[PDB]
């Protein structure tokens, strides 16, 4: 929809990851 | 939410709280998909048997709120509703099939570090991420701050065998086999997944109903957002 | 129970608590109808979707308990089950029609000031007392002593419009107009427990219903729904006469 | 105990009423 939807200002845009997101990505592997 | 952890600041910028005006209290969760459109569950607004039929003026939405016990001066925003759109095929009489609704804000909300829209999935993203075993994230309230829990998608035959409700293709279920649960109280809130392809967050589901937590059931059931995207686009375009 | 009041000692001597042995867990309420028979809801013993499938050796009951946290030695009694009986037409996949079950104890329980059976209604009683507006009483635990609430029976047409579930003649519903104040409510957690009424003709207490499911309390619904005991008395009588003694 | 069913040892059997049973009787109109 919007050009920058789903990119969080305090995380993805600052090249920072939250405390539990890695758990999600690992489930894909 | 049950047995989840505190959300970090700005961790879920698309989070929306749907409130009633009288009494002024939280009714359901919801999500921001643009500066003037909010997504939620249809049963949060409409359910005839219980005489539930909210109109635009009965409610309000709070956005950018981290704590439910305190007003955040220069962060949160509040908006009134211009119009409510319930999916015409919403089936409350049987199983809450197509449990979805769109709410248009009277005035556009300004994005910030704490307020930002989530993406809606395309066929490719839904095909690759909506798979059994893959984990998604659900946000809601318990603590005083926003709570978060990561849950695995459950195989369809297993979801069907865990309930007496007829599960349609417009639904999916998630949760761990008999730490962490999404509950009935979390209804309307988003089930999101981060894409490993472009690192964007996508809303794959909407909490439709929970059979665990305060009940002896097993999983939570969600509205399949991609399956209803055509309707969403029609409403916004028109 | 919610918004109820503390029950007086010995006020509901027919109250029975159904527990799962391991892990120890209070499953439902139930009622004493004789020294060897206990009445409860079928869904407390059989509901596949949630793997609720018990045999007689998986359970036990406690009778005469007033407190849910204090052990009352010499007062409360524990009984093991000899056999369970589920109505052959009990429907769990659709609407909980005929949600009723009987449990036979291994040994007779001794009656006392705190343990005494409740009566089952006859035609006269059911016809005179089961009317809209007439109040019945439900007992259970708040959600610490046993709690109680008195509730009015609701007109059948109103009951049908207050739920998406198909209401049959083997069911009835009760509860207060939620729009009329903080009133007590029977809850989903009170399932299996009795809905009783005191006859003005002989001053005896009769069990008119069994808590089947509740839509109010912790949900935005209106009423509690009950299994119509008199409507199923023939089955109850059939079972006790054939397998009792 | 059928012949004696429904009669509470601490109430009916001693001609004593509990705090709210009168509320039930009044509703029979």
């Amino acid at each position: 929809g919007e050009a920058d939807c789903g990119l969080r200002p305090l995380f993805e845009k600052k090249s920072l990851e939250d405390k539990t997101e890695r758990e999600l990505l690992e489930s894909y592997i | 939410i049950v047995e989840g952890s505190d959300a970090e600041i700005g961790m879920s910028p698309w989070q929306v709280m749907l409130f009633r005006k009288s009494p002024q209290e939280l009714l359901c969760g919801a999500s921001l998909i643009s500066d003037r459109w909010v997504l939620t569950a249809a049963h949060c607004l409409l359910y005839p048997p219980w005489d539930k039929n909210f109109t635009e003026n009965d409610l309000l939405v709070r956005i950018g709120k981290h704590s439910r016990t305190r007003y955040e001066r220069n962060i949160e925003k509040i908006s009134m509703l211009e119009k409510i759109y319930i999916h015409p095929r919403y089936n409350w009489r049987e199983n809450l099939d197509r449990d979805i609704a769109l709410m248009k804000l009277k005035k556009p909300v300004a994005f910030s570090d704490y307020i930002h829209p989530v993406c809606l999935p395309d066929r490719e993203t839904a095909a690759s991420l909506l798979q059994a075993g893959y984990k998604g994230r659900v946000t809601g309230w318990g603590p005083s701050v926003l709570q978060v829990v990561n849950l695995p998608i459950v195989e369809r035959p297993v979801c069907k065998d865990s309930t007496r409700i007829r599960i349609t293709d417009n639904m999916f279920c998630a949760g761990y086999k008999p730490r962490g649960d999404a509950c009935e109280g979390d209804s309307g809130g988003p089930f999101v997944m981060k894409s490993p392809f472009n690192n964007r967050w996508y809303q794959m589901g909407i909490v439709s109903w929970g059979e665990g937590c305060d009940r002896d059931g097993k999983y939570g059931f969600y509205t399949h957002v991609f399956r209803l995207k055509k309707w969403i686009q029609k409403v916004i375009d028109q």
